[PDB]
């Protein structure tokens, strides 16, 4: 703490708060234009709208980049500092369009010189640069622009696309993109953080203004919630204008630093689509089910028919009552979408559990990733990520084998080279193919394609004959050693460089920066798991995490990157067809017991079966009917006699889409659905972040809520279910997860998100799992070798 | 979304490829490589910057930025003409407008220009004794004229001319570095080096007045792996004393370079000199190469333009490859350098002078000095003075006695009117004000310095606002145009004076804004020519 003289008045600073940081806290606070006080801006003190007098000084100083020293005297209300202020004001307004018909005549630059009372200048305009539009959603005017240099900020630094430069000199110096071109055909990737960090209206968006580039359009409402695209829990605020989202904004939620991409930033207009169900579709006996036909979505009466709430739901509810009734408990299943809230997939797997009394619940989303977590539970008895993609901040080593982040969690990607950009990080990028990030990366060892587990076995062969491993870790925390040690020392990096793309020392290399790193962070994705066989890619990157010591701590750990909305929480809802909610074993009796007792109904035994085999079955007739809710399996497996032909074959078939899609086509009834935008719950994130989700605009014509329709059906299936919204159905089944445990609805309303392992009701969760020890029953990992059999 | 931007083309690739060789690709290396690319090729093609840039693992932005910063780089686009094989440069600025710069700029613009010639204006080249100055392909005409820049032209004379230097061997059969070879062995502690050096009181000879000794003793002081650079860059539109020494006793200044360097236990050390100097590069690349080996290995490095990069700060940036920006000072540059490792920063003009303190005693520095002040300094004296050229005189030189001692007289048909001391970077000063002591300290009282002594003599046959004009607008092209108070100020002001009146208040104003609120140095000082010329020229307005 430094306790030094502010106007006039004795005061204290916080290490590393500057004079500005102190001046705002204590209420005066001063101009500012090139400080930006967000996260992830580094003060900048170029704009001179910040000047401070302090005593012994020759000249003013920029409180935006100056800290406060022991013994420091500073006084801004002096008329050396104002009338500096002022100056710095009136040359810019200067050279300003207008405040009438400019661009964004309410932004924070006119407020900062309406603050300092600036409303003319008496120093002539200069002429500026033309208007640039190229680009759809964003359009950079610079005659407005300031040269604060906070674009470059937030495109260099904070995100690190690096698509943005002052090149020119003097008067001169005017924002590029690349190579000065119109940014329409330049490398930016409308993440809009720049359009974010613009003091004036020089970077805005193309949807606030009109041809002759002047605001027109003012949100009337704005409200804040998730961004339904990444499973990196992306926190947005959306801009509603005439009841219809026109712009996003990030907020700081704890995954994102008020940063968004092009998915979070725009892509909105998918809710207020033209072609979106809004009535419920039945169909009509007349038309046949065809195997290859197809709805037009724009004329969706020639295979279906106008409806109320009560005759499609009715005739929903009563096929699949049958079918129970008739073919038998065995015959049905539902797909639950990874798209909805957690309610929503408690909520639906809840019916396919009690209303058809079978296990037959599984989603079509955790196909992909379905090998790591298997691998992760074989290994450590636990599928979620070990750390946060934020932790990459204190990593020493970061491996993104087998992820394309920049382009699939772009955030985190940005985050990632943040690490790389202000820490010691050294990422590696093992992937095939080059890659955006590999620019940042201190090696990339691009690989033949399938030639992975021999590499990483190669990596471990170099750590266990090096002598690498840490003992004292193993023994105390591990289990098994000792059988790969038998069998690792088959694969060599002289042998496997071969067969692999790398060559021995560069393996050798990576092996040993690896394992000598104080922290090593490892993200995969799709590129390990979806291959064929991906457990053995990821049980050996669980083997290097271990026998390293690499997890527990922080910047340490392994972190499967979901690209989905909350396939987590999907999964933490109970939507696998082999496991109860909060992966509690249906198969064990104390288990089976448990929610016997508490959903008072006689639960199936045997475990439920897997959406691969629920397709496959529905072939051989053992399975007729089914309720897909979010989820477009017609489009989502080979389809042309194993998946669509599937649907097809349905007795009866019950869909809840937002749009009549493909998988609709099939459908006897349509349950027009509501989409994240108008809907509330919660969601987990790739980071285990459990956050809620707030509606923004309300559902076009009479579409529901998600959980309304399940809980109707639920009623019309004799179940009795009661639900006021979503809070209710959140407490449910919070009483029923010990994931869930110390968190309520009113705790998540508050503070944004959890991450739900946590201790007490004020603390802040566990970012960083298996930290002294590991949930398996032993309380110790296990170390599982590889298997190559081609 | 348009992510693609632009595609880096296959030629350009492998030209930069063959091109770089074996050089480092570092970003440190970028300013280098942009000058082999300019130097190669007349210009920097954009497909060119997207290669360096695919070489160097940088972002298109990042080269483009670093680029476009320096007056020299020429970068083409795909829409943009071709830069001509011949550029001669017409200085536009004090000196050389005062001898027809304007009217000759004008002249050979539409005389000898021509689709295989470009003639654009210069800032300065330091050539202000031999005005008008026009550069002609690396060769620098003295008192150019029409005929004189044709013949040069039509000739192809444009190679830089080397002079008669004292070479290696000629140094070593006299001093020959053995004040160094006494540092580099136990016969001399460099603890009396630094005491004779504080004694003597030599202070900084860039424009600065910081003692010498001062400055080694504190970055010796600053722990790590220590580091050196040289500023060569002397922008100074009236200043060309560097480049005399340059030119004609490379190893007194090389001999101080490497006497510092030891003091201060840099590994190594970097100059900065012009591109304006083709002669001092090559006269330094010819000698730096027959010193003996081992000790500090030094670096010789090249500018473009950007008059800004004088400034320790924007050296630095510009030796680490980027914009020549300067720092924000509350970390001085001893402390954290170029590296962010201390270094030390002096002219070439003090590395020339510490030899002789060591050798010949701090007495004899004292020894010298015509008023109260002490020491001895290089006068860069140019303009309506019947001998134009460097004076080695003694400090605390009224600019009368600089005159009619030195310079030999005012002119022929011309009459003493008014003086800049210090040179663009000072104020306009009038000559009933000639019993003005010259020196670091005796000049900040009337709102003035003499930072390099730079002195251009105004006459009645010149208008001191003119003067004031020239040098706002070369203000306003050197400005790095990184803060508002300068980057804005110098273009305002210097709209303010094309008007037949302009606002003497308005002017004091901005002028007050530009010296309180600027960054650098640079901007401190921009407004010096108009209070000065408003103060003490009542009658002008
Ligand atoms: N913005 C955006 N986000 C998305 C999606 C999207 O299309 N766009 N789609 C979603 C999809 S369905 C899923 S849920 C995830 C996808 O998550 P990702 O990890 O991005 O999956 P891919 O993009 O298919 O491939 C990732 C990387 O694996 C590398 N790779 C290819 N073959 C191999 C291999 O044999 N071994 C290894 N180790 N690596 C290989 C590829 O070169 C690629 O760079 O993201 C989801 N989120
Ligand atoms: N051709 C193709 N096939 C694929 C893939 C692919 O990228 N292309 N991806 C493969 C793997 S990696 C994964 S990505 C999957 C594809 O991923 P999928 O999730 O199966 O396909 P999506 O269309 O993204 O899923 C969203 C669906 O649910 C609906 N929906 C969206 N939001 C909501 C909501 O808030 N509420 C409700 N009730 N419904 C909603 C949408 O209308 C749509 O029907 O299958 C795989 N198959
Ligand atoms: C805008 C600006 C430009 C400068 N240019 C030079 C220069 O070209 N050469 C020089 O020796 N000093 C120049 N200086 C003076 C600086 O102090 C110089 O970079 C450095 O301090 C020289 O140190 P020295 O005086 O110990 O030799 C400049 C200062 C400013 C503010
Ligand atoms: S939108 Fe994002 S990528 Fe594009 S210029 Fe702005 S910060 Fe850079
Ligand atoms: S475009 Fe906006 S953020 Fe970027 S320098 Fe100009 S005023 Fe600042
Ligand atoms: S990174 Fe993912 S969650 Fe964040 S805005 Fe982009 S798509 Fe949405
Ligand atoms: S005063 Fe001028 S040269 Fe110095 S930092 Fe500011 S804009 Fe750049
Ligand atoms: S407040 Fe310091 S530049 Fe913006
Ligand atoms: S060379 Fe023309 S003023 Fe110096
Ligand atoms: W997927």
């Amino acid at each position: 703490t430094i306790a030094f003289e502010f106007d006039g008045q004795q005061v204290e600073a916080q290490p590393g708060e500057t004079i500005w940081a102190v001046a705002k806290r204590l209420g005066t606070h001063i101009p500012h234009l090139c400080h930006k006080p967000d996260p992830g801006y580094r003060p900048d003190g170029n704009c001179r709208a910040c000047m401070v007098e302090i005593e012994g000084e020759r000249v003013l100083a920029a409180s935006c980049k100056r800290t406060p020293a022991i013994g420091m005297k500073v006084k801004s209300a002096t008329e050396r500092a104002t009338k500096a202020r002022a100056m710095v004001l009136e040359l810019l307004v200067a050279d300003q369009p207008e405040r009438a018909t400019s661009h964004d005549p309410s932004s924070h630059f006119w407020v900062q010189a309406d603050v300092l009372d600036v409303t003319e200048s008496r120093f002539p305009a200069a002429e500026r640069w033309t208007s640039d539009v190229s680009h759809p959603a964003m359009s950079v005017n610079l005659d407005a622009c300031i040269q604060c240099n906070l674009c470059v900020r937030a495109c260099r630094e904070v995100q690190v696309n690096d698509v943005i430069g002052m090149a020119y000199r003097a008067a001169g110096s005017k924002v590029v993109f690349d190579f000065d071109d119109p940014m329409g055909g330049s490398t930016c990737v409308a993440c809009g953080e720049c359009v974010q960090a613009c003091p004036t209206g020089a970077l805005m968006p193309a949807a606030y203004l009109d041809a002759n580039q002047t605001r027109t359009v003012y949100p009337d409402r704005e409200v804040k919630s998730l961004c339904p695209y990444c499973g990196v829990g992306c926190q947005v605020s959306y801009k509603v204008k005439d009841e219809r989202i026109v712009y996003a904004e990030g907020v700081n939620g704890p995954a994102n630093q008020n940063r968004l991409c092009v998915k979070g930033r725009f892509g909105f207009d998918y809710v207020h689509h033209p072609h979106r169900l809004t009535v419920p579709l039945i169909r009509l006996e007349n038309v046949p089910k065809d195997a290859n036909d197809q709805v037009d979505p724009a004329n969706p009466w020639t295979h279906f028919r106008e409806a109320t709430w009560e005759e499609a739901l009715d005739r929903a509810a009563g096929g699949l009552k049958a079918i129970r009734d008739t073919n038998g408990r065995k015959a049905l299943a539902g797909f639950g979408s990874a798209k909805g809230s957690n309610e929503e997939a408690y909520l639906f797997q809840k019916l396919v559990r009690l209303g058809f009394g079978t296990n037959n619940v599984d989603h079509c989303t955790r196909l992909c990733h379905a090998s790591s977590v298997a691998a992760l539970m074989e290994g450590l008895n636990s599928g979620a990520v070990t750390a946060p993609f934020s932790a990459a901040l204190d990593a020493e080593v970061i491996v993104v084998i087998g992820a394309n982040p920049t382009v699939n969690h772009p955030v985190a990607a940005t985050f990632l080279k943040n690490a790389v950009k202000q820490r010691g990080a050294k990422l590696i990028i093992m992937d095939p193919r080059r890659q955006t990030l590999s620019r940042h990366a201190y090696r990339h060892l691009a690989f033949r394609p399938g030639s992975d587990v021999a590499m990483l076995n190669a990596m471990l062969n170099v750590i266990v004959t090096e002598g690498l491993y840490d003992e004292q870790y193993i023994a105390g925390y591990t289990e098994n050693f000792e059988a790969l040690r038998e069998k690792i020392v088959d694969f060599t990096p002289e042998k496997m460089a071969s067969v692999c793309g790398i060559d021995a020392e560069t393996l050798r290399e990576v092996a040993r920066l690896y394992a000598r790193a104080k922290s090593s962070l490892i993200f995969w994705g799709m590129g390990v798991s979806q291959h064929v066989h991906g457990t053995d890619n990821s049980r050996c990157l669980i083997a290097l995490a271990l026998i390293t010591g690499q997890i527990g701590r922080p910047g340490t750990g392994l972190h499967p990157l979901r690209g989905q909305n909350n396939v987590q929480g999907a999964s933490d809802a109970g939507l696998i067809p082999m496991v109860y909610p909060d992966y509690q074993s249906v198969e064990k009796d104390a288990v089976r017991e448990l929610f016997e007792e508490f959903w008072g109904q006689s639960l199936d035994p045997q475990k439920g079966l897997t959406v691969v085999e629920i397709m496959r079955a529905i072939h051989a007739g053992e399975i007729r009917g089914m309720f897909v809710e979010g989820e477009n399996p017609a489009m989502s497996d080979p389809d042309l006699n194993h998946a669509r032909h599937a649907l097809a074959m349905l007795d009866h078939l019950v869909v809840q889409d937002l749009f009549l899609t493909e998988t609709a086509f099939h459908a006897d009834v349509v349950l027009p659905a509501s989409a994240f935008a108008e809907k509330a719950g919660t969601f987990t994130n790739t980071d285990r972040r459990v956050q809620i989700a707030q509606p923004v605009v309300a559902p076009p014509g009479d579409a529901r809520q998600d959980w309304w329709i399940i809980q109707e059906l639920a009623r019309r299936l004799d179940l009795d279910w009661n639900y006021g919204g979503p809070a209710d159905i959140f407490a449910e089944m919070a009483q029923v997860m010990p994931s869930l445990n110390n968190i309520t609805w009113e705790r998540l309303e508050r503070e944004g998100a959890v991450t739900y392992p946590v201790d007490a009701p004020d603390q802040p969760g566990n970012e960083i799992i298996f930290y002294a020890g590991f949930p398996t029953e032993s309380g110790r990992a296990k170390i599982v070798p590889a298997a190559i059999v081609p | 979304a348009v992510p693609k931007g632009r595609q880096v083309d296959p030629h350009a690739k492998v030209e930069i490829e063959e091109l770089l060789g074996t050089r480092p690709r570092q970003r440190d290396l970028l300013i280098e490589h942009l000058h082999l690319i300019q130097d190669t090729y007349g210009q920097i093609s954009a497909d060119h910057l997207a290669a360096l840039a695919d070489e160097m693992s940088l972002a298109f932005a990042e080269v483009f930025e670093t680029a476009t910063f320096y007056a020299h780089f020429d970068v083409v686009k795909e829409g943009e003409a071709d830069i001509p094989r011949l550029t001669i440069r017409v200085c536009d600025s004090i000196t050389c407008a005062m001898f027809g710069a304007d009217e000759l700029l004008e002249t050979l613009q539409r005389e000898l220009a021509s689709d295989a010639v470009r003639v654009v204006r210069a800032p300065c080249v330091g050539l202000c004794d031999h005005a008008p100055a026009v550069e002609v392909g690396h060769n620098f005409l003295h008192r150019a004229d029409l005929a004189s820049v044709r013949a040069a032209v039509e000739a192809e004379d444009t190679h830089a001319h080397i002079p008669t230097y004292v070479d290696y061997d000629a140094y070593r059969a006299g001093g020959g570095y053995a004040t160094l070879e006494r540092l580099r062995s136990g016969e001399l502690p460099v603890d009396d080096v630094l005491k004779v050096l504080d004694d003597g009181g030599l202070r900084g000879l860039g424009g600065a007045g910081f003692p010498t000794g001062r400055k080694w003793r504190s970055v010796r002081g600053e722990p790590g792996p220590r580091l050196m650079a040289v500023n060569g860059d002397e922008g100074e539109p009236g200043t060309f004393k560097d480049q005399l020494y340059l030119n004609t006793d490379p190893h007194r200044f090389l001999e101080g370079m490497l006497i510092g360097a030891h003091v201060v236990e840099a590994a190594d050390v970097y100059i900065y000199l012009r591109d304006e100097y083709p002669i001092s590069r090559e006269i330094l690349a010819r000698e730096i190469a027959k010193l003996p080996e081992g000790g500090t290995r030094i670096h010789l490095r090249r500018g473009a333009g950007a008059y800004i990069c004088g400034e320790e700060s924007s050296l630095i940036e510009s030796l680490e490859g980027k914009r020549g920006l300067p720092r924000h000072k509350p970390p001085f540059p001893f402390q954290v350098g170029l590296f962010n490792r201390p270094t030390l920063i002096n002219n070439i003009e003090t590395l020339f002078w510490v030899r002789d303190l060591i050798e010949r005693g701090a007495e004899w520095w004292k020894s010298h000095g015509r008023n109260g002040r002490v020491g001895l300094r290089s006068y860069s004296v140019s303009g309506r003075v019947k001998e134009p050229g460097v004076k080695l005189a003694p400090a605390g030189l009224t600019i009368q006695e600089l005159i009619d001692e030195y310079c030999g007289g005012i002119s022929d048909g011309h009459s003493f009117a008014a003086y800049l001391p210090g040179g663009a970077s000072g104020g306009i000063l009038p000559a009933s004000m000639n019993d003005i002591p010259l020196d670091f300290g005796t000049l900040e009282k009337y709102g003035c310095f003499i930072g390099s002594a730079a002195v251009v003599i105004l006459s009645d046959q010149d208008d001191v606002r003119g003067a004031a004009l020239n040098l706002m607008k070369f203000f306003e092209d050197e400005s790095c145009g990184q803060c508002t108070p300068c980057r804005s100020g110098t273009q305002k002001a210097r709209m303010l004076m094309e008007n037949g009146v302009w606002d003497t208040d308005l002017l004091g104003e901005l002028a007050q804004c530009m010296r309180d609120a600027s960054i650098c140095g640079l901007g401190q000082a921009a407004s010096n020519p108009v209070s000065t010329v408003i103060k003490y020229f009542p009658d002008l307005f």
